């Protein structure tokens, strides 16, 4: 008995600096379609800093954050997504431009719906990145778009007031960018409660500022939560 | 102030000084009557004497008056062999002055009251906390330390009140308790706002060294200072039970304890900002929400100080001092009750532990 | 022609469920009138292992019944002594997404595997003492939900790719291949004579294998939704199921069809786990109620209730001598119960 | 077992009228929310429409907006998809889904390519 | 000013102060 | 799709000709099982405190 406790012990104290490592790190779930450029954001993310999962550890600000790029699993995800409720956050990555799969425009507004519906990911915060700006630029701006057939809400479709756009950026672009965010964020503030979050972004593949987005938005989620606990939200 | 065993140090000397004095058609002869010292009166004439210096609670511009009769002896009252007197002039600002015992024990009442209600639901709600297990965490550990210093301040007071309101040791260290304890209270009032300040501004948090920087600072700072104040107290003053004060050196544990106020308040308006942002980033149930957040958080960060903090040593006859009085009787002693209800059993997760236990409970 | 293979289907899958209808003229009430409710279950929490991080997904019992492996998402194997609490061992996993564990009947080996495809076999009885990294097992090209050894040598495992697969620890080779599943497998079970294995998928169907030939023996569908736990009766001749749409079922082997239903109005969560006590008369169902609970398998009316958990029931496991019942949750605790 | 079986489709003029009819076995049809998806030719598993549980909920994929409308009979146990107003672009083969969990709001891989709870597809041709 | 500690020192100089009044009081109606 | 097609009807076709005994049959012996085993069960009925290991 006496051997036995000495070796628990020996245990309980790694398991005490395995809680000091793991409560320093932020785990973060990256999902989205291959071609809405999450490989592109991984790689660029690698370089900044068969498997069935990817790991990328990566650091802001002497923070850890270690995301998971879920690849060589089949496209049914209802069961391995359960795994991912305690992650900081689900990166999406949104094909923006990927309209007109004949619309994966919708496939992913429907999967943003389910995740965001999920009972197990009902807590959990998601990160949208709408990365395919560049593209959608340019296919707004060369008249090929044409939105308002896939979408007829684009035919009365109304840029808002605290809308922001971009310096040097044509109207038709904003409008049809914040049009895309409007349906992601008419989804996600239906039945929200405060409980998770969703934080659209307007991001490109090859953005050097997504890893301070992500960054930025697991602060305010952290931040969020503790005021949730003190019940100030 | 002069206390009674001064006024008779005083009075003695005084004594000594008119005996000295006395050593060095017929006048009389010259003689102490206890409360002043009086020359040869003129044969048959009143003699009229200025009030003493020595007494504090005298008109000096008064003057008390004596009788002298034509054959040498001082004139004696009808009836009596008592010395003839006049001492109403000195006298002219002597006053009842029931209001001011009255007003005292009105305000000892309220706190009264307050402290046992703050006790009784504090020592309830630190119980509840630390009988349930998955609630042990390290802001139950920053509250259970927070309801401790409450009810170890609100008791200290009650010792003090048994003790001295019913100068030897059981005294000093009745006050010295009750004021460490009232500083410890306001510190870990401190502590509840730097530890929420912490949680937002720096939400990557190392709990192992911090919460214990946080107890440490909490219960060991007001020790510091106020064993300084009483090492000091004992070294310049250590007269008579310490109750009295004795010029600045009260601010020994003043003015830091003042000093958390001031940093929490500023703690509070930072985090209240804070929320609005958090408010803004997501109408009228916003400011709602606000407001009920904002209402919330005023008792656990003792904002109802900051109104009289600034007050300084009033004068008790005075609309200022009994306003503020009542005032910080009332909401110091409830300020306690106010968080543990707020934050004990108002709290969403400690209510869904006690209707989960109850209900393991019955069935 | 694909229209005759789909018309001739159709016609073996009408043929199949006359034949099992046909067999079905006694219902389990009426057969098991004869036998007495045994009343209201009251278990209690004994011990309450604590040390894991984050949500437990998988935990197994030693043959010992005193000794148990479990895994959390936290990337931890902690072997626990559930009789005095201590950890006896406490293995990190390089990846920390597994979702199953298992510990060896000899005792000499633990196994893990998840969303990395890989089952990894641990050794405890190294000649340092230490816990080493001994074995991988890759080739499924899913998630890795259940894997159960068979000896020292074997061990069956199953994934989210729609397959099982049947491994040789010493060499690593997949001895067997076991497919037919149309949708991800979740749990299995291997028989009391470890020849035959029944098997839940993510297609509201279960399946029964025999090991030695490879080949899907029996078929069993009744389910609505994802069958998400499994496992034999004692006596092998029979298993249950539980699955999202909030019921339980239990089919038995030779009867080829349901047996009974566990359901009730109130309950409207999935299994997540399930198990049945030695004897075979109670089951118990891990709930996503955040409860678990125990079923009279033969009266189907529930029994009991394990409530205590602040989180999902992901795991349970009955000691082999039937003395306790240890539960993981996502709560990160395992409690056991008597 | 989980049965769907869909009928009602066939050959139609451009800017015809046609109807989608699908029957379901196997499970409480009430209890779950039920889709409407496609496979166009050379194109994967496109989504038209979902219904929720007792049918006060509705949504549709845009391009068939105003056009198709989708109905349940829960008493019935069966699912409707009224197309109006067809184009050449709706020539495919319609799936009538089911997502998986019941009372659930979430309804995972309905699209997927080897999905389970989904039916064998009826064609349709403009 | 801490409110609390103030009023320890007000009650105190009242009860002192009350005190003296009580020992000068009398001392003065003895001789008048 | 034929491949799968064939499999499937295969694998239909060697289920429906397997046996398969009357459900009274199982019932019957699944409940002499737990009658049998009945005793062994510290779950089902309670033990002394001091066969518990647990206590």
């Amino acid at each position: 008995e006496k051997a036995q406790r000495e070796a628990n012990k020996k245990i309980e104290k790694q398991l005490q600096k395995d809680k000091q490592v793991y409560r320093a790190t932020h785990r973060l779930l990256l999902l989205g379609a291959g071609e809405s450029g999450k490989n592109t954001i991984v790689k660029q993310m690698r370089i900044l800093h068969t498997s069935g999962i990817f790991e990328t550890k990566f650091q802001v600000d002497k923070v850890n954050f270690h995301m998971f790029d879920v690849g060589a699993q089949r496209d049914e995800r209802r069961k391995w997504i359960q795994c991912f409720n305690d992650v900081t956050a689900i990166i999406f990555v949104v094909a923006s431009s990927s309209y007109n799969q004949t619309n994966r425009l919708q496939a992913a507004l429907k999967l943003f719906d389910s995740i965001w519906n999920n009972k197990w990911l009902r807590d959990t915060s998601v990160i949208l990145f709408l990365n395919k700006q560049d593209l959608l630029a340019e296919k707004v701006l060369a008249g090929k778009s044409k939105i308002e057939d896939y979408f007829p809400e684009f035919a009365r479709y109304t840029t808002p007031e605290d809308a922001t756009p971009e310096p040097g950026e044509d109207p038709r672009v904003t409008r049809a960018k914040y049009f895309i965010r409007d349906e992601f964020l008419r989804i996600s503030t239906a039945s929200g409660d405060g409980r998770h979050y969703c934080y659209p972004h307007f991001t490109c593949a090859v953005d050097t500022e997504n890893i301070r987005r992500v960054f930025n938005d697991c602060r305010d989620i952290i931040q969020r939560m503790h005021l949730r606990q003190y019940e100030l939200l | 102030v002069m206390t009674k065993e001064e006024q008779i140090f005083l009075l003695h000397r005084a004594q000594a000084q008119c005996e000295k004095r006395l050593k060095e058609g017929r006048p009389c002869l010259p003689e102490w009557d206890h409360i002043l010292c009086w020359p040869l009166g003129a044969p048959g004439e009143v003699v009229a004497v200025p009030c003493p210096d020595y007494i504090y609670d005298f008109n000096h511009k008064g003057h008390a008056y004596r009788r002298c009769d034509r054959n040498g002896s001082w004139e004696l009252v009808p009836g009596h062999n008592r010395t003839w007197a006049n001492y109403s002039e000195c006298v002219k600002f002597l006053t009842n002055e029931t209001r001011e015992r009255e007003v005292f024990d009105r305000l000892g009442m309220i706190y009264t009251v307050g402290y046992s209600v703050s006790l009784a639901s504090l020592t309830v709600a630190v119980l509840i906390l630390a009988y349930f297990r998955r609630l042990h965490c390290t802001r139950n550990y920053i509250h259970m330390h927070l309801f401790l210093s409450f009810m170890l301040r609100a008791v200290s007071i009650f010792v003090k009140d048994a003790v001295l309101y019913s100068g030897y040791a059981g005294c000093r260290v009745a006050v010295t308790f009750f004021l460490y304890f009232l500083a410890t209270n306001y510190y870990w009032i401190l502590v509840e706002g730097l530890y929420l300040h912490s949680l937002i501004f720096m939400a990557f948090f190392s709990e192992k060294k911090y919460l214990w920087g946080f107890t440490v600072f909490g219960w060991g700072l007001p020790a510091v200072f106020v064993a300084v104040w009483v090492s000091v107290r004992a070294t310049l003053a250590n007269t008579g039970c310490w109750d009295l004060s004795s010029g600045n050196k009260k601010w020994i544990i003043q003015v830091p304890i003042l000093a958390s106020i001031v940093l929490n308040f500023i703690l509070f308006i930072n985090i209240v900002r804070v929320l609005a942002t958090k408010l803004r980033e997501t109408t009228r149930q916003q400011y709602r929400k606000l407001l009920k957040s904002t209402l919330v958080l005023m008792p656990l960060f003792g904002v109802h100080y900051i109104v009289f903090m600034a007050t300084p040593y009033t004068e008790v006859s005075g609309t200022l001092w009994q306003v503020q009085m009542h005032y910080e009787m009332l909401f110091n002693s409830f300020q306690g009750f106010f968080v543990a209800i707020i934050y004990c059993f108002c709290n969403g997760e400690v209510q869904a532990e006690i209707k989960k236990s109850w209900s393991r409970w019955t069935l | 022609e694909l229209d005759q293979l789909r018309q001739e289907a159709e016609q073996l899958k009408n043929q199949i469920r006359d034949a099992r209808k046909a067999c079905a003229d006694a219902t389990l009430s009426q057969i098991t009138n004869n036998i007495d409710p045994v009343g209201r279950i009251q278990m209690r929490t004994r011990r309450t292992l604590r040390g894991h991080l984050a949500k437990i997904y998988a935990m197994h019992w030693g043959t010992d019944s005193r000794l148990l492996v479990s895994a959390s998402q936290d990337g931890k194997l902690i072997i626990w002594d559930s009789y005095t609490t201590n950890k006896v061992h406490a293995i990190p996993l390089r990846s920390s997404w597994v979702m199953t564990c298992a510990y060896a009947p000899s005792g000499n080996y633990v196994a893990c595997g998840g969303l990395d495809n890989i089952c990894s076999i641990y050794n405890l009885k190294t000649r340092e003492g230490n816990v080493r990294v001994s074995r991988e097992l890759a080739g499924h090209t899913g998630y890795l939900s259940c894997c159960r050894f068979l000896d020292d040598n074997q061990i069956v495992t199953s994934s989210g790719d729609t397959t099982c697969a049947l491994w040789d620890i010493e060499t690593g080779q997949q001895t067997t291949t076991f497919t037919g599943h149309t949708g991800d497998v979740m749990s299995l079970s291997l028989a009391p004579d470890t020849r035959l294995f029944v098997s839940g998928a993510c297609d509201a169907s279960a399946k029964l294998w025999d090991v030695r030939e490879g080949m899907c023996r029996q078929t069993f569908t009744g389910h609505e939704s994802d069958i998400n736990a499994i496992c034999f009766f004692p006596n092998g001749n029979a298993f249950a199921t539980g699955s999202d749409d909030a019921t339980c079922r239990l089919f038995d082997l030779r009867a080829d069809q349901e047996l009974m239903t566990y359901s009730h109005d109130n309950i409207i969560c999935g299994i997540t786990s399930v198990s049945f006590s030695k004897s075979g008369r109670l089951l118990l169902a891990g709930y996503d109620d955040f409860n678990c609970n125990v079923w009279d398998a033969l009266k189907a009316d529930r029994a009991g209730v394990l409530a205590g958990h602040d989180n999902r029931v992901s795991c349970l496991g009955v000691t082999d001598d039937g003395m306790a019942v240890a539960t993981g949750s996502w709560d990160s605790f395992l409690k056991i119960w008597n | 077992q989980v049965q769907l079986q869909e009928s009602g489709g066939g050959l139609v003029q451009p800017g015809g009228s046609l109807r989608l009819s699908c029957a379901a076995s196997g499970f409480t049809f009430s209890n779950y929310k039920m889709n409407w998806v496609r496979q166009a030719p050379g194109k994967g598993l496109e989504w038209v429409s979902d219904i929720s549980q007792s049918g006060a909920s509705i949504s549709y994929t845009g391009s068939v907006k105003g056009r198709f409308t989708i109905s349940r009979d829960n008493a019935k146990n069966t699912l409707y998809l009224q197309m109006n107003s067809l184009k050449p672009e709706d020539t495919a083969v319609y799936y009538c889904a089911r997502c998986p969990a019941p009372f659930t709001r979430d309804c995972f891989d309905v699209t997927s390519t080897t999905y389970a709870y989904r039916g064998q597809g009826t064609q349709v041709t403009v | 000013a801490v409110s609390e500690h103030q009023l320890l020192h007000d009650k105190g100089k009242s009860i002192q102060d009350l005190r003296r009044r009580f020992f000068l009081h009398h001392l003065i109606a003895e001789i008048h | 799709s034929i491949a799968q097609a064939r499999k499937l009807v295969e694998q239909l076709k060697m289920e429906a000709n397997i046996d398969r005994i009357k459900v009274s049959k199982a019932a019957a012996d699944l409940m002499a099982y737990c009658e049998a085993h009945a005793k062994e069960d510290p779950l089902l009925t309670p033990v002394p405190a001091s066969e518990n290991p647990f206590r």
